[PDB]
DNA sequence: GCCCTGGAGAATCCCGGTGCCGAGGCCGCTCAATTGGTCGTAGACAGCTCTAGCACCGCTTAAACGCACGTACGCGCTGTCCCCCGCGTTTTAACCGCCAAGGGGATTACTCCCTAGTCTCCAGGCACGTGTCAGATATATACATCC
DNA sequence: GGATGTATATATCTGACACGTGCCTGGAGACTAGGGAGTAATCCCCTTGGCGGTTAAAACGCGGGGGACAGCGCGTACGTGCGTTTAAGCGGTGCTAGAGCTGTCTACGACCAATTGAGCGGCCTCGGCACCGGGATTCTCCAGGGC
């Protein structure tokens, strides 16, 4: 059987910030160990608020509010900007 | 005639995948019915949240010479923040140690 | 911070 | 059968614990209480992950049953899977 | 006249030498022995991997030290050096554990 | 005079007020506040009258178990009265700060 | 009309009041500003939880069930709203 | 032909609905598919539960020469246990005061 | 729009060990919530269980191993007691 | 207990 | 007699040579992400009803406010004796390296029983009215309790 | 001993709890088609058990300096009581914003068949990091001088 993780990303993305620097293998797991984490509480978050509304369907509006509720301080505008901008070139083309 | 493939990542500017997030949000029991947007905006805050940990980690590991990241480093950049501070404030990260300090009195 |  | 290893964490062992937590002067009974909270907490986190294990029918317990068992009671650890 | 450090002193260097490393402060075999006889009562004849046993061993350690820092605060708040029973009953009462 | 000594009306109001099972601040100063707090995040705001009453029990809870902790502290290094300092080594202890 | 300067409406005999059901005997002479602070602390941490709960419904009244969601989400269950 | 219609809690024992828990879980989004056990464990145990709560209550009430039950004895209740306190441990229950205890330092 | 609630059943089961003792009102609403509130908890638990093992059906085996997890000491002995002999008396008939 |  | 004022021994830092194991790049190839169409329902949007949230005024009294006076408590200074720190020598068991055997985890085929999906019908649980009793109130003893 | 606060007995009276009822939405009974889970057989990876040598770490003992603890005195801050002032609570009117329900229909997401490129598993190699040794600088503790 094969597996699946987030090495490849998580490699792409440290080539941008930092050119000339590397990661070991203790350092990936945790990595991996902490996108699962962040991905699992947003999701469930989602799902409560589309349960409280009476709604069988999960968008946008409700990772916003997902993200507006965890996440603390100056990380929440960041993030809510990112998101905007992708979600709009996405849907420019 | 099908015109020539595109990823999603591709078509959004993103460097995380798209179509295994909206692959696991369909299988994760989640909601019965899963939007088209959904997926663009979660991939957009996982990356943003990794690179953030990644530019930390990259200067405290730049700060004492060395190349390369080690479980150290990262204990470093999350401890030594505000915002990281409270959003891993639960977690316990294995060969990790402990930030250094000492109370005022107990120095001479 | 970073990317805003 | 085995008896008695909870004199395995010798008074050293807490020394340097205490020494990393900051601490400088120590008495003389710390130790046993010592001993007592670390003997509750570990039988709690392996109760929990032994439940999960028997639950699946298996006779090995793995890494994975002891990171739900802990994140279960509210202390997620990172780097074993 | 042979040369001692004045009592206090050797205490503060092994605060700053282990506060800077990052290994295991108790021997494996002792906390394998002790892990498998906890283990002994609620099934018999069972078989463990060595990651459960690190697992183990490394969170058995962070919520020790975490215990001993705030130990340490309870006794400095009542003008004393020296840590006693009294502080980590007060510790783990106010933390919600008993 | 009767008047008493100091120390013992303090334990007839705490075996008094530890009986009793009603709120303890005034209901409208405490409106007015939330009123002003919440016109910061959002402005043209209404509450139902069961919103308010359900934020004056969940803060009245809090401070009762903060000031239980409190005491606790006080206790610990030989005193009878609580100071600031004990407030901020619970709030510590506990997580808030 | 805006709203200024209602902290001042905790007045001193109902933390007083708090205090003596917590199990209090003496009271210092600072402690009153501390628990204005923690109540203050307290409730901006609520409202704002709550008042997203309200926005995100599309709504301009504020609930029950709002409040209780909110207490929910920090461990804080109430029983007896709903 | 059809015989006359038996309740599924009648069939069991029970006094707690089967039916209702049946719909609550294939309708609340747990599992792809719901066995038949299920139901009947679930209300098992919750009328167990109850059937606790509301005798320790009872007692409680009838302790101090009332007939109905009010929030404080409810709260007694709870409170006095040492296996019920730790499972409602996190919990505030409105209109329901206090444990009376005073340190034993502060008495005279 | 007509509602349910748990009043009826909640007044069943006080009528069989206090024959003469009534309920208010606030009451029976903290009694809702607290059955409402272990509904949700077992609920939860049991779903995560059947999720780690890579299966996809709720049985009884699920709802015990949740009911020894959640429930502490001599509760969970009694709870498995009763759910053990309520199913048996389901399948018998 | 109860119902034993 | 005191406040410094240099030396000595131990601990810490810095620099150069080395060799070895893990991080980083390359290649088949196979399973999962893409492209194009179709259909049936969830959610957007407009309009009407009536519950409940906001604003105002007068009055009666319970609670907050202000000032005085005296005593119980917090806090600083001294002295003594037990207990924990620093160091040298002896004894115990942790740790590393290598072998061997068998229990138990992981993967494949297949066959049957358990649960989802439909249609009908009829009884259990909810909304609505109400008459009576458990509980709250007021007042006169009367006994437990503080200075 | 006696003022003050606490426990107790009795008429009564009003609002909330328990009981009755019509009916309509959700639960029950019978049948069926297909995929999920139980069961037998097999391969090989990972856990348990054993032996010997060496060296790092634990255990035992002793002198003494610093810290925990008890006791006493004094002066300020907090508790108790009284007369005066402020605004919380209660009852009643009147107006309208906004929550909650209903009918139509259109855009959006689930489902299926083919096609192909992104990501996983498997060898290979060289440079970053761990280890060793010697020399330069730093930190601590006790001996002396004259201000």
């Amino acid at each position: 059987s094969r597996k699946e993780s987030y090495s490849v990303y998580v490699y792409k993305v440290l080539k941008q910030v930092h050119p000339d620097t590397g990661i070991s293998s203790k350092a990936m797991g945790i990595m991996n160990s902490f996108v699962n984490d962040i991905f699992e509480r947003i999701a469930g978050e989602a799902s409560r608020l589309a349960h409280y509304n009476k709604r069988s369907t999960i968008t946008s509006r409700e990772i916003q509010t997902a993200v507006r509720l965890l996440l603390p301080g100056e990380l929440a505008k960041h993030a809510v900007s990112e998101g905007t901008k992708a979600v709009t070139k996405y849907t420019s083309s | 005639a099908r015109a020539k493939a595109k990823t999603r990542s591709s078509r959004a500017g993103l460097q995380f995948p798209v179509g295994r997030v909206h692959r696991l949000l369909r299988k994760g029991n989640y909601a019965e019915r899963v939007g088209a947007g959904a997926p663009v905006y979660l991939a957009a805050v996982l990356e943003y949240l990794t690179a953030e940990i990644l530019e930390l980690a990259g200067n405290a590991a730049r700060d004492n010479k060395k190349t390369r990241i080690i479980p150290r480093h990262l204990q470093l950049a999350i401890r030594n923040d505000e915002e990281l501070n409270k959003l891993l404030g639960k977690v316990t990260i294995a060969q990790g140690g402990v930030l250094p300090n000492i109370q005022a009195v107990l120095l001479p | 911070r970073s990317r805003t | 059968v085995l008896r008695d290893n909870i004199q395995g964490i010798t008074k050293p062992a807490i020394r340097r614990l205490a020494r990393r937590g900051g601490v400088k002067r120590i008495s003389g009974l710390i130790y046993e209480e010592t001993r007592g909270v670390l003997k509750v907490f570990l039988e709690n986190v392996i109760r929990d992950a032994v439940t999960y294990t028997e639950h699946a029918k298996r006779k090995t317990v793995t890494a994975m049953d002891v990171v739900y068992a802990l994140k279960r009671q509210g202390r997620t650890l990172y780097g074993f899977g | 006249k042979p040369h001692r450090y004045r009592p206090g002193t050797v205490a503060l260097r092994e605060i700053r030498r282990y506060q800077k490393s990052t290994e295991l402060l108790i021997r494996k075999l002792p906390f394998q022995r002790l892990v498998r006889e906890i283990a002994q009562d609620f099934k018999t004849d069972l078989r463990f991997q060595s990651s459960a046993v690190m697992a183990l061993q490394e969170a058995s350690e962070a919520y020790l030290v975490g215990l001993f820092e705030d130990t340490n605060l309870c006794a400095i708040h009542a003008k004393r050096v020296t840590i006693m029973p009294k502080d980590i009953q007060l510790a783990r009462r106010i933390r919600g554990e008993r």
